Formats: structure tokens, C-alpha cells, sequence
């Protein structure tokens, strides 16, 4: 994890995928003053093992595809590294029964 | 129709259907690898002529019977000209009465079978088939008369290459051996 | 030659024959849409197995009216005839044309060309025939015929063989 | 629009909202699987109400002359009065409504206490109560195991899900939640004693209603929810015949159409 | 959050006129919008491009256009949407047709 | 439906494979030549020229005859027929694509123009999904205007690798009218793509090229967005009209075919006879034209290829269009049967789920009921009854499909019935129906009654279950639908009748209440204020039907 | 791919679409003369002698409900309990 | 009279499956034509008498099938086929799911 701040050069960005398996990130300051978790709205999710999700699929007997999807640029998901194909649980309130259980696997 | 255990999936071009010889190459619903209802593979099935003949009654007789059980509410005798009454009632009982098809199966299925003893044929599957041969061929081979192996390997062109002439001739030896008498 | 595929049909059936016993009507009308039809694909349908275990699985129920439909999973004994196969049979018919030898359920058909030479055709014969130096053939006769062509129609399966090569001709 | 887009969408077998595809778009009809028609506004008590009134309410204490169920209510009342191993059943109850209060106020911060949901209990029991001409007068006859036993019993047949494993038979004690809680609520040994005299015979019946007529609020596999949904919003919006920001229908157009360019943006910052 | 939002903010366009529907429906509805993989519009440029078979995506706001590029790229359709059975002729796998009935020939006996 | 049995297995759809046709099948497919252009008169002499429609299409004239397929004008579906061009056509729709092909690969050698080798490329190859692996590819080779010999490998841009051959430069393209035209580039270059060349490279780009691009070996290669063999719908799919004889009626797409056949045959005998080189692509022009206008007419091409009087002309698409055309107005929506409108109007004397049909309606609305002994007796009375008198019937039906008019048939009052035969009859009370008032959008607008039939002429509905449906009595019409089948009924009684809408889940309350008068009305009658005595009393209690005698 | 009776996992009750179409069904057979399992208390409306085999429990007929999958379940009227 | 777009769209509502193929098919359009097997279209030439079936190009005689469907939509399909489009009408799916 690398933290730039006001930005990057784009001679030096495409450099972080030539190096695998080892992952990298980059996050600009001031989109990490607040946490985006911490806000009313945005509920919290969870990391799925490879061996959870596999189990999520057989027990609703879905396919990959048939599953809501989250965006890998998606805020929460850099806030966690997901990677294509890593599922989430989340985990919300409801006013029709008090906690409601969904999932968001990734694209 | 009358569907054939396998979904060929048809993707719009039907073109290729082969030729029919003795080459044992048959209809796509012929190979040597077929399915049964269970759901299983099976070698395909190969009667000779009075293998069928016995078949044929098997049932037909099985028939009569379970058309009875609803009704309430190795030897023989030498029945020949004696068989052909003695079948065309079983059918005049267990058949369509229009399966003029069927009559004319028993007919020339028991006129020119060469076994009655379903112990006789018993023995004449237990034979051929230690050949590895292919079921068209170890049928050709049990409703026809051979005596050279010209006279086999000529009638029964599959065969050529895949038996010796001495070896189909021992065969053709404890065929007319075993070939019950009339 | 003779085969014993495994087949299986759809019959549609009223409310009507919703009764007690209708396995019993079901069969029943397999056995009439069956002994005795003919394909290309399958042959000559001659006789129904083991009527008792036949399969009937359960039927559904069409949608507009009430009649049902099972898939009547059944085997049975076939025979489809093939180019270049070798079969013998009793003669039937002949003519100046040639004779037509039945192979079972089926007509075999030789052409007098596709018969030898020495071999003629007596038309002032009665019975009909063809004569030999040696050999007789006419109505009676056996006779062991080789499949050179197979033609599919309607209800049956008709076609043409030989008596030309060697080890055929009566017997 | 609405209608077209939604179409495709219904109810599953397996209780799950999918399209077309297969696609789930709701892993349990309204995060619930209650059909909406089966749904009243009742009132979840243990939420409103100062800490104090609380207590005077739920609370049971076999241990001690001023709170303990006055023999005057329960047949057995003079006979608990310090049994210890009651205390703890009564105490594991109290721990409880203890946290469904929070749970709520965590839930539903304005403080509302009017929600709809499934199987009316005012009534079941308002039924039970002229149903057996329950006098206020004499005792009742519930063992406190009786009650706290049967409630906890009955939360077990509330199913709305039934699957085989834990995946499954988890997302269930969630759907259910919030049931409970007003559940629990309204079956409370003090309650279920001072307030509504239940015998034994209206309890076991009480209980038996609200699991059935719970079971007949759940959603059938067939509901095609998805046109359903769609008409519901675009029906009332027909009805709309028209302090100062873009509102209605011309709005509503808007948001359907995910509009970047909105003529109000606004943004209230606390 | 963007769904909390999108339904908040649809709530109160039908809360405005005093008129209320049950979560459940603008939930479903929201959800839809979103679930895909961000914001999702309930229009021609949106909904409309989705996997959905040709056929159901054929009636509505670009018929032919739409079927044109079917043949085109050689679709495929399943035939397990509404619309799609409804302009074949028939019943489609709605309420009514969520299942298949049978005569269970065994319990066709014990009844007499 | 179409009556007459057939041997043929019955089933569901249950797939649809969009293909797009190869001028090959449709040769193979169709069964005329369709040479001439003129339509009938064999020289006046009525009947059809082995020409346009019937060189053994389907047909007209009530004359069995579709290619001896007999049965005649109902039953006989169209045959199609084809029509061999004179020279290769664009595809009015595919036109788009046809180009952003070409941008997409080289002519000459007709391939890639970004293999494995690109990288950018590989991202895009993986993409799962023709509609969007297209877009892709596309987006990455519409620049590239030089198709490479040699590019740089996965190792040094030092070392050049080879591939396929030919570097002959890419042209940009552009859309004028119905033709494409690109230049290559001191200065530039501009001439015609000829479809006979397009066509071409299409036909030479490779297996796993097609594939690559969106497309499918099978069913929709390229090279046939480009038309060589025109099918010609049937009769059926442009029928006439006839004014009895002699006379016209010809239908407007049966025109633009005999234009496109003109257009065709003008061509053809300019390539075998004195053909003035380029004097002639100013008639293909014509052709590509009309073959493309009788698809569409709605371009921004300008001209509306106008039908003498200055009319349109109806594209085929037009008539799919959305709204009022097949699709939508035709299949997602249809005219039907068993239907009746009038006016409605309150009647505060019907039960809640009833519903007043009038008895001029009922008369005409008919039931189609299978006799059965549990019937037999009533049903004859109504077939004896007659298609006049109310409870009665109008139309038998026997086992052998034949029609009984009632109303005629010198068996009218005659008739012995038979188990299994039907009895259309007339809608009774208590049928179920569904009811209905539009617009419709609720569960709500549609729900089902029970039929009560009376005397005057309006659909009388109760009161209540008036905001439903939302309507007033001030003139506003309604709609009944009569159900069929015993078990479409079914399904109105279980599930449409108006006793199950009174709880709305569209806002988890009931939807019907009381209004006006029995509102109003009610609060009156309840007040402290308000008193009853004995004369009156007795009487409210007896209308209450279900008052158990207790005053 | 089916299912066995064990493992079962729908509603363990019949669902308003189904019992709404059984009925009919059944009446649509019953009114095309098929065979009727209860004594007919003297009823002569198809619908109406459904609705009676349908509370005797005497309807021969099975529910298969497919799954989003493909799979199914079967169940029998006469298992599928009858609240509504 | 008419039961168009909306009017269905409330049969879908209230999941009443049956009606709906109803007013859509027996009491309205209705038409019963015949397939191939092989190239999913309509061009079989049915004789229904000789039984006599082919389709000549697919060439068959065998499999063939018979489907009841809205005429519109025969209509749809024959319009389309016209503009070089191909409808296939298959009976069975082998794409699974
Ligand atoms: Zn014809
Ligand atoms: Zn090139």
C-alpha cells in the first residue's frame, strides 16, 4: 500500500502489475481522511474464503454470473482489496426484519 | 415415432449419413456403443435366427400369462409342422390379429431356425462369443450354414482379417456338430 | 441381423381412460402404435419384450384439456434389413423380371440379370421358374440372397440382392 | 417502464427473488418472505418507554417482596417466592428483552415504534382473552416453565426457510428477527399475568394461532412480485394531482432515469 | 449506500403526496436498479441491454433494432421469460404454472 | 386449433436460434423461381403466372392447390419463394456493422488486425461475451490503419516477429447513403467499395476470426449480412384484397418486390448486352436501393422511395414497430373473443362480487360446456330452449368437428345429446367472468364476478368495489371477458375473484370500503342522537339476508 | 436431475397458484367424464366435486416444482397441507 | 373487444398462468403449423392426409414437429425470416440451466 498525495506519474503507475504473485494499491490522502465505512449509509461487508463462497453457490445452487455484483473500483471494495472473483457478505439493518444477509461477489 | 435412447443434438446441417454395408458400419442407432433405459452403455444385440425365434416366444408365452393374471376378474415333442400351429394360436391370443408382419416372422424365424433347445443355443453363444468378434458377425455367423471358411469369410466380408481360417473353421465344426437335427 | 434396441413412445391419453387400470389401456395402446410399424431409423418393430416391466413413469397433464402423457420407456425385438448383408429365404413370386425372395417380414427382390447366365427363364412352366443345367428355382425353393441396395417405404422395407457371387444360389 | 422491467421477477420455490436469468435480486422476498397482504402496523412496546417504565413492566425478580409475581396472579405464586433456579430462567428473559431493546434502537433510531409485519398479536390475543371468558379476578395457572418454555418453543416453528444445513438454517433466525422481538414483546411472564390473565388453555392456544397464522403470512412460490412491485409504485403515481425542491412526478421521472443533471441538488451536512 | 439512497430518495417522492406503499415493492425495485454492479436505469439504455433474451427485450423501444442483432450474432433464446412464452402461445412459468401436475398412477389405485 | 388431425408429435417451444440466412438455404428452402414481375393475367386470363406469388406459393381464389399441400387458404401457412440478384446487396440494417467489420480487418488478405501479439488485445479476448468482446476489439482496431507484417514479441522490442503477410494500408471508412466509401493516405485517395468486393474479404476472414468477432460459424457468418439470394414472403404475409372479380387489391409489399424484380432484371440484361461500364452503377444503386427499402423506409438517407400519390410505403420493420404492430400490438396484446362493453352504473342491491349482465349480452356471450350425465338433462333443455329465450344455448358440437347452428338446422329442436359432445350455451348466473376497466394498472383493474344476469342495458356493478376498478357512473364504459375452460375459471374463482382483492398488498390494507350514501348514510343512522322504534327495526332486520330471527 | 423424497426442502404446504390449479385441473378431467374418487353428495358441478376429491384428499394428481436450477421436488396432493 | 399490453400485465400480476394463454391463444389467434426438427422454421410442407411430410434443403420426412401458436407471431417470424432474418423454433434445450 502506497499513499501519494496531491498525485502519481502515469510513467510510474503502470508498474505494479509486472511483479505477480505480490499485489500493490494506491491510495490518494485525501480520500482516506474520513473512513467511508464509518458513514450511516454504507453498511458493513466481509471477506468471503474461498471455501465460504464455494459453499455460498451450492447452497442457493447458483452460478457465478447470477450473482449481485459489487464494482472493483468500488469504494468499499478497495477499502477491503477485493479481487475479481472474491465474494462479499453484507450485512444490513431492515425495517421489515431486523438484519438481512446479502452478497456481492466481484467484477 | 418412436424415439432412441440417445439426443444426437442437431445443429441445422443433417449431412453425412454414411453408407449401410457390411463394413459393420450401420445407422448412427447401430454403433456398437449403445444406451440402455438405466442409463447404461451396452454392446449391442445381435440375434441369429432361432435365437430370435426363442425370444420371441419367451415373450409372446410370458405374455398369454400376465394376460391372465387379470383375466379372473431339453425337449418337447418333435412339434414341427407341429410349431407352426403351435405358434400361430399364441399369436391368434397375445398378437395385434393384423401383425401379418409378425405371423410372417414366425414362419420363416421357425422354418429356417437351426436350434430348438434353449440350451442348444445357450452353448452356441458361449461359443462365438470368446471370438472378441462384433455382434453383427457372431449372429451372421449362427444363422448361416458354413462348412468352408470361404464359404464364411466371403458371406461375412468383416470377417477377413480378424480370424484365422483355421480357427473360424473349428467353429464352423462344433456348429454343425451342435446344429440340432429335425 | 435381427436386433433387440431399446425404444421408448408418447401416448396421449384421455381423461376418459383415467380409470383404475389404466397401465393396463396404456400398454395396450403401445402395443397397437408399434407391433407391426416400420422406420428407416429402426426397422421392422415385430415384438415387444418383457410386456410386464414395461417402464411408465409418471405422465403429465397437457393444458388445455385433460388428457395426459407418458413416456413409455419400452424394448423390443428389430430388424432392419442392410446393403450387403447375406440372408436366405423363400421364394414368392417370379416372373420374366426375376424372382422376389422374403427374407421375414421382408421382400428381397433379384433381377434376372443380377442372377448368373446359365440360368434362364421358363415362362411355359407351371408353376413359373428358372431353369439350369443343374438347378431349379421356383416357387418353394429356398434360396440365399446378398443385399446389394435397401429402399424405405411407407409400411415396409423392400430391396434388391444378388445370386451371382459364389456360395449363393439354392440350397 | 417500471412494469417491462421488472416482469421476469417472481417468487422462487427455493424462496429466493430471481429474474429471468437466475439472477438473484432479493435473497428472500421484502428481506422478509412475508406477502404483503398478510401485514398490519402493530407496535413494538419494549422500544418507547423511559428505562424506568421498563422494569416496572418486564421485570421479575423471584428474590425479593416487591418484585415478585404477587401470588395473586399465578396458582403457584407463594411457592416461587426465592426459588433460585427459576430466577435464572426469568433472568436469561429479562437479559433478553434487555437486548432486543437495543437491537431495535439500533435499528430504528427515530424512536418509531409503529411497524407493520406479519401475524397480529393485539388481536390473537384480544380473541383468546372473550374467548374462554378469562376472569380478572381469580389466578392463573402457568408454571413459569410453561411460559418462558412454550415462547421460546414457539420462536422454533416460525419458519420461513427450511433448508438442511447452516448457510440456510442461519439466514432463517435472521428473517425472523425483528418477529421475535415484538414476539417476545408481547409474551412476557409479567405481561402474559397482570395484564392479559392467560390460563394455560388461552396461552397453548395463543401459541398455536400465532405459529399457523405466521406460517399463512409467508409468501407462496408463485407471486410474480415483480410486476406486483412495479404497478404498486406507478399506480399511486397516477393519483399524484399537482418546501421548495424538485418534487413528484417530474422528479420521479428523474430518478428512474438516473439524471445527472438534477434542477434540485441540494445536500443537507449535519 | 447508493442503494439506501436511491430508495430514501424514491420513498419520499411517494411519502410527499401522503400516500404509502410497503419497503418490499420500491425495495425490489431499487434493488433491481442496482444490483447488476452500480446504477442500473429503468430505460432503453439501460435494463433493455441486459442478458435477457431477444424476444422479451423485443417489446419494448427498439423492437427490430434489437432483433436485427440477433440473428446477427446468433442469440440463443430460453424461452423462460414472460413475454417470450406469451407471444408463442404458451403458458408461461407465472403463478399458475410455477410447477407440473401428475397422475401418480400408484395413489390412482388405493383411491377405490 | 386449424382443425384436421396430424400424425405429427405435438410440442412446446422451447428455444429460439436467431440465425441470419445463407443464400444457399434459401435456395434449398424455397420453392419458386419468381422471375417474372407481374402478378397474374396469363395474358389477361385470370388465375397466376409461374412469376410472383404462386410459381406454387401459397395461394388465393378459394382453390386448394399450395403445392398439392391442398387444405387451402386456412391451413397452408405461406411457402416462401426466392429470388437470385443480380449482383450483391447491402442489408439495410446490418449496414452498421457490415462497415465497422472492415474497420475492424484488411482486405486483400482478409484477417486480424491484433493478434495475441498486442497485448491490449489479449484483455479484450477473454471477455465472455459477443456483445461486448466486439465493442471491444473494434474500439482497438479502428485506429490501426497499417495492416503489420512484424511486430515486437513478448520479449525485446529490439526483435521483430512475423506473422501474416501483406501491409497494403487501411483505409478509414465512412457512410454515404447506401454505399461505403474510405480513402488511403501526399493526398488522398477516395473510391467505392464495391459490395461485390466486401462480400469478399468477408468470405476468405477466418473461422476463429468470425468467432472472435461476435458471430457464430453456424448460424451467422459475415459474409451473409450481404444479401445474394432474396427470400419472398407469401402470399399470407402480403395477402390482396378483392373486390369481388375483375378489379385489383394488391398489397403494398406484393409492389416493392415487383420494383426490386424490375431493378433486377434492368441490371442483369445491361451485363450481357451493351453494358456501358460505368452507366450501370447507377442502376445498382437502384437495386441496393429498393432491396433495402423494402426492409426499411424511416433513414436519414432522406427519401422515402414515396409510392405514387405521395404514400410512405410500409417497410417490412414498420409493421413491427413499436405500438399498434405485431409485436406489441398484435402478440404482447390482442382483439379477442367472448368479450362485451357498455356502460356502467351503481346498483346498491348486488352483492359485493356479483356483477349485472345484461340480458342482451348474456344471450350473445356463450359457455362451452362438455356434456356429461351430471348435465344432460339440463343441457338438452337449453339446446331445446333455443338461442332466443334466455337460459338457453346456441351451438352444438359432436365428436366429428361439425358446428350445430342452433338457430337453424332443421334438427333445432330435435337433437339427442351425446356424453362428450359440447353445448356452447349462455352465460348463466353465477358464471364466473372477469371484469375490467381501463386503464388498467393494479392486480385490481381486472378482477372477477359473479354473473347476475338482468334486464336494461348496463353492466351494474356494486358500489364498493368501485375505487378498484376507479370509476364513476357519468358515462364510463367497461369491459367482461368470458373464461373457457373449466379449469380457466378455475382461475379466476381461486384467484381473480373480487372477494380475495379486498386486502391490497400493494399498501398492506384493504382496498375497498364504503362511500356516499351507505357512508354518509351510516354515521347518521349511528349517533346517540339517533333513535329507532319497533315498525321500522323489524323492518332493517329482514333485509339483513343473514339475521338469525332474534328482534 | 430430481430430487429425493428426503432432503426435501419447499414449503411443506400448498401454495395458493397450486391448489388454485389443481382444482381446476381436476375439474377440467372430471368435467371430460374421467373417473370421480368420493361419492358425489349429489353434486353435479365439476369445480365442485373437485373441491371435494380435494378435501378427502382423494386427488391422484403429484406437484412437481422446479427449481431455479432445473431441479425439482415432488409432492402429492395428498402430503401438501391445506390451510389457505 | 381488447386485451392488450396492460390488461395482461395484471393476469401476469395475479399469476393467473392459464386465462392468460387463453385470451391469448384458443379465443383469439391460434394457429397450428409444423416444424423441422433440424432448421427450426416453418417451412414443411404438411400434407395431412398422405401423412406425406419432407422439408426438402433440411430434406427430412422424420423428425417433424406440430406447435400451436399465436398466427401473429407465424406472422412475426415469416416477416422476419423476409428481411434475411432466421427465427428457429427448437422442442428440446440442449443448452441446459
Ligand atoms: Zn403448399
Ligand atoms: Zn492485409
Amino acid at each position: 500500500i502506497f499513499v501519494y498525495q496531491n498525485n502519481i506519474t502515469p510513467s510510474a503507475m503502470k508498474l505494479v502489475p509486472s511483479i505477480p504473485p505480490a499485489t500493490i494499491e494506491t491510495f490518494n490522502e485525501a480520500a482516506l481522511v474520513v473512513n467511508i465505512t464509518h458513514h450511516e449509509l454504507v453498511p458493513k461487508h466481509i471477506r468471503l474464503s474461498s471455501d465460504e463462497k464455494r459453499e455460498l453457490l451450492k447452497r442457493y445452487r447458483l452460478k457465478e454470473s447470477q450473482l449481485p455484483r459489487i464494482q472493483r473500483a468500488d469504494p468499499v471494495a478497495l477499502y477491503l482489496g477485493l479481487k475479481r472473483g472474491e465474494v462479499v457478505k453484507i450485512i444490513r439493518k431492515s425495517e421489515t426484519s431486523g438484519r438481512y444477509a446479502s452478497y456481492r461477489i466481484c467484477m | 415415432s418412436t424415439s432412441t435412447f440417445q439426443t444426437r443434438r442437431r445443429r441445422l446441417k443433417k449431412v453425412e449419413e454414411e453408407e449401410n454395408a457390411a463394413t459393420l458400419q450401420l445407422g448412427q442407432e447401430f454403433q456398437l456403443k449403445q444406451i440402455n433405459h438405466q442409463g447404461e452403455e451396452e454392446e449391442l444385440i445381435a440375434l441369429n435366427l432361432s435365437e430370435a425365434r426363442l425370444v420371441i416366444k419367451e415373450a409372446l408365452v410370458e405374455r398369454r400369462r400376465a394376460f391372465k393374471r387379470s383375466q379372473k376378474k431339453f425337449m418337447h415333442s418333435e412339434t414341427r409342422e407341429k410349431e407352426l400351429e403351435s405358434i400361430d394360436v399364441l399369436l391368434e391370443q397375445t398378437t395385434g390379429g393384423n401383425n401379418k408382419d409378425l405371423k410372417n416372422t414366425m414362419q420363416y424365424l421357425t422354418n429356417f431356425s437351426r436350434f430348438r433347445d434353449q440350451e442348444t443355443v445357450g452353448a452356441v453363444i458361449q461359443l462365438l462369443k470368446s471370438t472378441g468378434l462384433h455382434p453383427f458377425e457372431v449372429a451372421q455367423l449362427g444363422s448361416l450354414a458354413c462348412d468352408t471358411a470361404d464359404e464364411a469369410k466371403t458371406l461375412i466380408p468383416s470377417l477377413n482379417n480378424k480370424i484365422s481360417d483355421d480357427e473360424l473353421e473349428r467353429i464352423l465344426k462344433e456348429l454343425s456338430n451342435l446344429e440340432t437335427l429335425y | 441381423m435381427f436386433f433387440i434396441k431399446d425404444l421408448s413412445l408418447n401416448i396421449t391419453l384421455h381423461p376418459s381412460f383415467f380409470g383404475p387400470r389404466m397401465k393396463q389401456y396404456l400398454k395396450t395402446k403401445l402395443l397397437e402404435e408399434v407391433e407391426g410399424s416400420c422406420t428407416g431409423k429402426f426397422g421392422y418393430i415385430l415384438c415387444v419384450l418383457d410386456y410386464d416391466n414395461i417402464d411408465i413413469q409418471r405422465g403429465r397433464i397437457l393444458p388445455t384439456d385433460g388428457s395426459a402423457e407418458f413416456n413409455v420407456k419400452y424394448r423390443a425385438v428389430v430388424f432392419k434389413p442392410f446393403k450387403g448383408e447375406v440372408v436366405d429365404g423363400t421364394v414368392v413370386s417370379c416372373s420374366q423380371h426375376g424372382f422376389e425372395v422374403q427374407v421375414g417380414p421382408m421382400k428381397v427382390f433379384v433381377t434376372k440379370h443380377l442372377m448368373p447366365q446359365d440360368l434362364t427363364f421358363n415362362a411355359g412352366s407351371n408353376p413359373p421358374s428358372y431353369q439350369s443345367s443343374e438347378d431349379v428355382i421356383t416357387i418353394k425353393s429356398r434360396i440365399r440372397v446378398k443385399i446389394e441396395g435397401c429402399i424405405s417405404q411407407v409400411s415396409s422395407i423392400h430391396a434388391i440382392g444378388s445370386i451371382k457371387e459364389d456360395y449363393l444360389g439354392a440350397i | 417502464r417500471l412494469v417491462k422491467a421488472l416482469e421476469d421477477i417472481m417468487v422462487h420455490y427455493d424462496n429466493t427473488t430471481r429474474n429471468s436469468l437466475g439472477n438473484v435480486i432479493q435473497f428472500i422476498y421484502g428481506e422478509d418472505g412475508m406477502d404483503a397482504a398478510h401485514i398490519e402496523k402493530q407496535s413494538l412496546d419494549t422500544i418507547g418507554g423511559s428505562d424506568a417504565a421498563f422494569e416496572k413492566r418486564y421485570r421479575v425478580d423471584l428474590l425479593n417482596t416487591d418484585h415478585t409475581l404477587d401470588p395473586s396472579l399465578l396458582e403457584s405464586g407463594s411457592e416461587i417466592l426465592g426459588d433460585l433456579k427459576l430466577q435464572v430462567l426469568l433472568d436469561e428473559e429479562y437479559k433478553q428483552l434487555v437486548k432486543d431493546r437495543k437491537f431495535l434502537r439500533e435499528v430504528f433510531v427515530d424512536g418509531e415504534a409503529n411497524w407493520p409485519l406479519p401475524v397480529n398479536i393485539r388481536r390473537i390475543i384480544q380473541n383468546a382473552q372473550q374467548t374462554f371468558h378469562i376472569d380478572h379476578t381469580k389466578p392463573s395457572d402457568l408454571t413459569i416453565k410453561d411460559i418462558v418454555l412454550g415462547v421460546k418453543d414457539l420462536q422454533e416453528n416460525l419458519l420461513v426457510l427450511r433448508g438442511k444445513n447452516e448457510i440456510i438454517q442461519n439466514a432463517q433466525r435472521d428473517a425472523v428477527t425483528l418477529f421475535c422481538c415484538l414476539l417476545r414483546s408481547r409474551l412476557a411472564t409479567r405481561r402474559v399475568l397482570q395484564e392479559y390473565r392467560l390460563t394455560k388453555q388461552a396461552f397453548d392456544w395463543v401459541l398455536s394461532n400465532i405459529e399457523a397464522q405466521f406460517l399463512r403470512s409467508v409468501v407462496h412460490p408463485g407471486e410474480m412480485v415483480g410486476v406486483l412491485a412495479a404497478q404498486s409504485i406507478g399506480e399511486p403515481a397516477t393519483q399524484m394531482t399537482l418546501k421548495k425542491v424538485t418534487s413528484g412526478v417530474p422528479r420521479l421521472k428523474e430518478i428512474l432515469n438516473v439524471a445527472k443533471n438534477m434542477k434540485t441538488p441540494s445536500l443537507t451536512v449535519y | 449506500a447508493g442503494r439506501a439512497a436511491l430508495y430514501k430518495e424514491v420513498y419520499n417522492v411517494i411519502a410527499s403526496d401522503g400516500s404509502y406503499v410497503n419497503y418490499r415493492h420500491m425495495a425490489l425495485l431499487v434493488d433491481v436498479m442496482t444490483t447488476q454492479g452500480g446504477l442500473t436505469s429503468v430505460t432503453r439504455h439501460g435494463f433493455n441491454r441486459s442478458n435477457t433474451g431477444a424476444l422479451m427485450r423485443c417489446s419494448f423501444e427498439e423492437t427490430v433494432e434489437i432483433l436485427f442483432e440477433a440473428g446477427a450474432s446468433a442469440e440463443l433464446d430460453d424461452c423462460r421469460g414472460v413475454s417470450e412464452n406469451v407471444i408463442l402461445g404458451q403458458m408461461a412459468p407465472i403463478g399458475t404454472g410455477a410447477f407440473d401436475v401428475m397422475i401418480d398412477e400408484e395413489s390412482l389405485v388405493k383411491y377405490m | 386449433v386449424g382443425q384436421q388431425y396430424s400424425s405429427a408429435p405435438l410440442r412446446t417451444v422451447k428455444e429460439v436460434q436467431f440465425g441470419l440466412f445463407s443464400p444457399e438455404e434459401v435456395r434449398a428452402i424455397s420453392v419458386a423461381k419468381i422471375r417474372f414481375p407481374e402478378t397474374m393475367d396469363e395474358t389477361q386470363t385470370r388465375a397466376k403466372i409461374g412469376g410472383l406469388n404462386d410459381p406454387r406459393l401459397g395461394s388465393i381464389d378459394r382453390n386448394l392447390k399450395c403445392q398439392t399441400c391442398q387444405e387451402g387458404m386456412n391451413e397452408c401457412p405461406g411457402h416462401f419463394g426466392h429470388i437470385d440478384l443480380a449482383k450483391p446487396v447491402f442489408h439495410v440494417g446490418f449496414i452498421a456493422k457490415i462497415k465497422k467489420v472492415c474497420e475492424c480487418v484488411c482486405m486483400h488478405c482478409g484477417k486480424l488486425l491484433l493478434d495475441e501479439h498486442n497485448e491490449l488485445m489479449r484483455q479484450a479476448l477473454a471477455i465472455k461475451d459477443s456483445k461486448k468482446r466486439f465493442a471491444a476489439i473494434w474500439t482497438l482496431c479502428k485506429t490501426k490503419m497499417v495492416c503489420e507484417t512484424d511486430v515486437p514479441s513478448e520479449d525485446d522490442p529490439t526483435q521483430l516477429v512475423s506473422r501474416g503477410g501483406c501491409g497494403n494500408t487501411q483505409p478509414t471508412i465512412r457512410k454515404d447513403g447506401l454505399k461505403l466509401v474510405g480513402s488511403w493516405k501526399d493526398e488522398p485517395e477516395l473510391r467505392v467499395l464495391s459490395t461485390e468486393e466486401i462480400l469478399n474479404i468477408f468470405k476468405h476472414i477466418s473461422v476463429k476470426d468470425f468467432t472472435s468477432l461476435g458471430f457464430n460459424e453456424v448460424f451467422s457468418r459475415p459474409e451473409w449480412m450481404i444479401l445474394t439470394c432474396l427470400p419472398v414472403p407469401p402470399p399470407p404475409v402480403r395477402p390482396s384484397i378483392s373486390f369481388n372479380e375483375s378489379q385489383r387489391g394488391e398489397d403494398d409489399l406484393t409492389f416493392k418486390l415487383a420494383d426490386i424484380l424490375k431493378a433486377n432484371i434492368s441490371l442483369e440484361t445491361l451485363e450481357h448486352n451493351g453494358a456501358p461500364h460505368h452507366a450501370i452503377e447507377e442502376a445498382e444503386s437502384l437495386l441496393q436501393f429498393h432491396v433495402a427499402t423494402y426492409m426499411d423506409n424511416d433513414i436519414a438517407g432522406q427519401p422515402q422511395a414515396l409510392q405514387k400519390s405521395g404514400r410512405p410505403v410500409k417497410s417490412i420493420r414498420a409493421r413491427l414497430k413499436g405500438k399498434e404492430g405485431r409485436i406489441r400490438g398484435n402478440l404482447m396484446g390482442k382483439r379477442v373473443d367472448f368479450s362485451a362493453r357498455t356502460v356502467i352504473s351503481g346498483d346498491p342491491n348486488l352483492e359485493l362480487d356479483q356483477v349485472g349482465v345484461p340480458k342482451s349480452i348474456a344471450k350473445t356471450l356463450t359457455y362451452p360446456e362438455v356434456v356429461t350425465p351430471y348435465n344432460i338433462d339440463r343441457l338438452t333443455q337449453l339446446v331445446r330452449n333455443g338461442p332466443n329465450e334466455h337460459p338457453g344455448a346456441k351451438y352444438v358440437i359432436r365428436d366429428s368437428g361439425d358446428r350445430i347452428d342452433l338457430r337453424y338446422s332443421k334438427r333445432a329442436g330435435d337433437i339427442q345429446l351425446q356424453y362428450g359432445w359440447k353445448v356452447e350455451r349462455h352465460i348463466m348466473d353465477n358464471d364466473p367472468v372477469l371484469f375490467n376497466r381501463q386503464p388498467s394498472l393494479h392486480k385490481m383493474s381486472m378482477m372477477a364476478h359473479r354473473v347476475k344476469v338482468i334486464p336494461y342495458s348496463t353492466f351494474r356493478l356494486n358500489l364498493s368495489v368501485t375505487s378498484p376498478y376507479n370509476a364513476d357512473f357519468d358515462g364510463d364504459e367497461m369491459n367482461l371477458h368470458v373464461p373457457q375452460s373449466e379449469e380457466t375459471r378455475a382461475e379466476l374463482s381461486q384467484l381473480c375473484a373480487v372477494p380475495l382483492q379486498i386486502v391490497s398488498p400493494q399498501s398492506n390494507k384493504p382496498c375497498m370500503g364504503i362511500v356516499q350514501d351507505t357512508l354518509c348514510g351510516i354515521r347518521k343512522l349511528t349517533l346517540r342522537d339517533t333513535f329507532i322504534e319497533l315498525d321500522q327495526v323489524l323492518n332493517m332486520l329482514y333485509w339483513v339476508p343473514d339475521w338469525d330471527g332474534v328482534i | 436431475k430430481a430430487i429425493p423424497k428426503d432432503q426435501r426442502a419447499t414449503t411443506p404446504y400448498m401454495t395458493k397458484y397450486e391448489r388454485a390449479r389443481i382444482l381446476g385441473t381436476r375439474a377440467l378431467q372430471i368435467s371430460m367424464n374421467a373417473p370421480v374418487f368420493v361419492d358425489l353428495e349429489g353434486e353435479t358441478d365439476p369445480l365442485r366435486i373437485a373441491m371435494k376429491e380435494l378435501a378427502e384428499k382423494k386427488i391422484p394428481l403429484v406437484i412437481r416444482r422446479y427449481l431455479p436450477d432445473g431441479s425439482f421436488e415432488d409432492w402429492s396432493v395428498e402430503e401438501l397441507i391445506v390451510d389457505l | 373487444l381488447r386485451f392488450g399490453e396492460m390488461e395482461r400485465d395484471c393476469m401476469i400480476a395475479h399469476g393467473a398462468a392459464s386465462f392468460l394463454k387463453e385470451r391469448l391463444m384458443e379465443a383469439s389467434d391460434a394457429f397450428r403449423v409444423h416444424i423441422c426438427g433440424i432448421c427450426g422454421l416453418m417451412t414443411v410442407i404438411a400434407k395431412l392426409n398422405h401423412n406425406q411430410f419432407e422439408c426438402k434443403g433440411c430434406d427430412n420426412k422424420i423428425d417433424i414437429y406440430q406447435i400451436h401458436i399465436p398466427y401473429a407471431a407465424k406472422l412475426l417470424f415469416q416477416e422476419l425470416m423476409a428481411m434475411n432474418i432466421t427465427p428457429r423454433l427448437y422442442t428440446d434445450r440442449s443448452r441446459d440451466f
